[PDB]
């Protein structure tokens, strides 16, 4: 299991669980957006779905690129205008990141429909890096979720897909999902998971590794059951429609569960 | 952020890096020497390198005694200036230029229990290094070694992806990458500093392969070439090739011959094939090996 660090696997969580405190976002920085809302943001980050699926990204590409996005849009006002260069430069920074062959500048201006040139993407890297002062290795929903699959008796890959597509879809809303930390929604998350296709719950082990129980992730979990419920019908579809590719098992197409019994 | 050049006054070249010169400088206000790393974005086409945007992110996060101190960033115009701490010399040069008669018993043990330290502070925070070779570790005059070049690094997820491929210079590569494996993890670290405890007891690299197939040759010569029983799955790997010369293990006295048996045993589990049986750089540190260690300088 060293491809499963057993020597470093709980200092690694503990120490996470310490930086996603530290690089959280401001819950309601939209408030204090005047010309940007929730509703475009979930416009850039489904673009930004796509954009990934199309380059063959990672998905924990997609899980920093939000991450920079929404911790820039803490400190920094946006014109609506200027929104999705953002968004565009956070996707580059994290392709460089994360990504063994990240798309060329080019390919990034390419996306935007030469809305931004060349020059307007690179201005926008250095911008983003200094406001994060380079802080660029967050976790990431993602990042919780891979090792709450080790507590799987046994391991289940439509759990483990299901799990990755709730966790996305929580990327979509900032409302109200920024008032939750990676750590919980990716609890809720496996949780909704296993309950929906073992029917299963929350594992004993889980709340030794973690200290949540289906107490502390209910408020996050009758969210994201919501999320769940009403994805068919969100504006926002792409998600959805990348997790109908076998690649993840289409578990966009199982039906969520009616109730939760929680 | 905290800095500016106009404080700097640089004092000789030190070195140079795949993307530019670094020279010693003075901080003409504290009195503090440092190492800037220059790296140049008006030659530069793609914005930031990948290399410099994961070298200052993850050696922001990791501060430790035995692992290089990033001081600071600066972004004059045009050019990013990275502000190191400063040490005087690599662990190349020293056993090149003062480990003539050796280096002695004492200050390897020093050595490879600091950078043991440094090692698992890295894995404790998802980080592997990938590049641990002598050039990349810096000595003190004080006793001090520190790991050092983080541009090969990589922050990693539990369990790992597949990450870059044919990382690590060569002769510090180990087997689970020269065999294309679809996962490597902690233990390639351990590999290199497996091969650098033998580099300071002789002074010469222990496996100076021209190629990947002339490295996995040289690795399996001494070793022993590999089976299902020593490393379960080894015949199935991507690179793996049936035809591949089956060479008996010598007995590990004759690999590394004034090591004592405390150093075998060490040197043994660093070097292991299978990389889950691998000793990791946490449990290395209660290695009897290191009972009796100590901090002498240079
Ligand atoms: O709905 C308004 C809007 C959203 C984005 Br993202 C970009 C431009 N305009
Ligand atoms: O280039 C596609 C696109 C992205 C956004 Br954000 C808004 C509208 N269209
Ligand atoms: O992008 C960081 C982040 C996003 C969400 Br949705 C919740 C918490 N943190
Ligand atoms: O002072 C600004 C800064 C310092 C470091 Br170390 C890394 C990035 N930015
Ligand atoms: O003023 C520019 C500069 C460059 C170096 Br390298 C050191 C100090 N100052
Ligand atoms: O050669 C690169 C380097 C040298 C020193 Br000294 C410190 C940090 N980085
Ligand atoms: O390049 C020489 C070589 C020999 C063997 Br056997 C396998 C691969 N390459």
């Amino acid at each position: 299991g060293v491809n499963e660090v057993p020597d470093y696997h709980e200092d690694i969580h503990t120490y996470l669980r310490e930086m996603e405190v530290k690089c959280k976002p401001k819950v309601g920085y939209m408030k204090k957006q005047p010309d940007i809302t929730n509703s475009m943001r979930a416009i850039l980050v489904d673009w930004l779905v796509e954009v990934g699926e199309e380059y063959k990204l990672q998905n924990e590409t997609l899980h920093l690129a939000v991450n920079y996005i929404d911790r820039f849009l803490s400190s920094m006002s946006v014109l609506r205008g200027k929104l999705q260069l953002v968004g565009t430069a956070a996707m580059l920074l994290a392709s460089k990141f994360e990504e063994i062959y990240p798309p060329e500048v080019a390919e990034f201006v390419y996306i935007t429909d030469d809305t931004y040139t060349k020059k307007q993407v690179l201005r926008m890297e250095h911008l983003v890096l200094k406001v994060l002062a380079f802080d660029l290795a967050a976790p990431t929903i993602n990042q919780f979720l891979t090792q709450y699959f080790l507590h799987q008796q046994p391991a289940n890959c439509k759990v483990e897909s299901l799990a990755m597509f709730l966790g996305e879809l929580s990327l979509i809303d900032a409302d109200p999902y920024l008032k939750y930390l990676p750590s919980v929604i990716a609890a809720a998350a496996f949780h909704l998971a296993l309950y929906t296709v073992t029917g299963q719950s929350w594992p004993e082990s889980l709340v030794q590794k973690t200290g949540y129980t289906l107490e502390t992730l209910k408020p996050c979990l009758l969210d994201l059951h919501q999320t769940y419920l009403r994805a068919p019908q969100h504006a926002q579809q792409s998600i959805r429609e990348k997790y109908k590719n076998s690649k993840y098992h289409g578990v966009s197409l199982l039906n969520p569960p009616e109730t939760l019994n929680v | 952020g905290p800095g500016s050049m106009e404080n700097f006054q640089k004092v000789e070249k030190i070195g140079e890096g795949t993307y530019g010169v670094v020279y010693k400088a003075r901080n003409k206000l504290t009195g503090e020497v440092v190492a800037l790393k220059k790296i140049r974005l008006d030659t530069e086409t793609e914005g930031v390198p990948s290399t410099a945007i994961r070298e200052i992110s993850l050696l922001k996060e990791l501060n430790h005694p035995n692992i290089v101190k990033l001081l600071d960033v600066i972004h004059t115009e045009n050019k990013l200036y990275l502000v190191f701490e400063f040490l005087h010399q690599d662990l190349k040069k020293f056993m090149d230029a003062s480990a003539l008669t050796g280096i002695p018993l004492p200050l390897i043990k020093s050595y490879l229990f600091q950078l043991l330290q440094g090692l698992a502070f890295c894995h404790s925070h998802r980080v592997l290094h990938r590049d641990l070779k002598p050039q990349n570790l810096l000595i003190n005059t004080e006793g001090a070694i520190k790991l050092a070049d983080f541009g090969l690094a990589r922050a990693f997820g539990v369990p790992v992806r597949t990450y870059t491929h044919e990382v690590v210079t060569l002769w510090y590569r180990a087997p689970e990458i020269l065999l294309g494996c679809k996962y490597y993890s902690t233990a390639v670290d351990i590999w290199s500093l497996g091969c650098i405890f033998a580099e300071m007891v002789t002074r010469r690299a222990l496996f100076p392969g021209d190629s990947e197939i002339d490295q996995l040759f040289r690795i399996f010569r001494t070793l022993g070439t590999p089976d299902e029983v020593v490393w379960p799955g080894v015949t199935s790997m991507p690179d793996y090739k049936p035809s591949f010369p089956k060479w008996a293990r010598q007995d590990f006295s004759k690999v590394v011959p004034p090591l004592d048996e405390d150093g075998r045993s060490l040197l043994s589990q660093m070097l292991h094939y299978d990389p889950n049986k691998r000793i990791s750089a946490k449990a290395a540190l209660a290695h009897p090996f290191f009972q009796d260690v100590t901090k002498p300088v240079p």
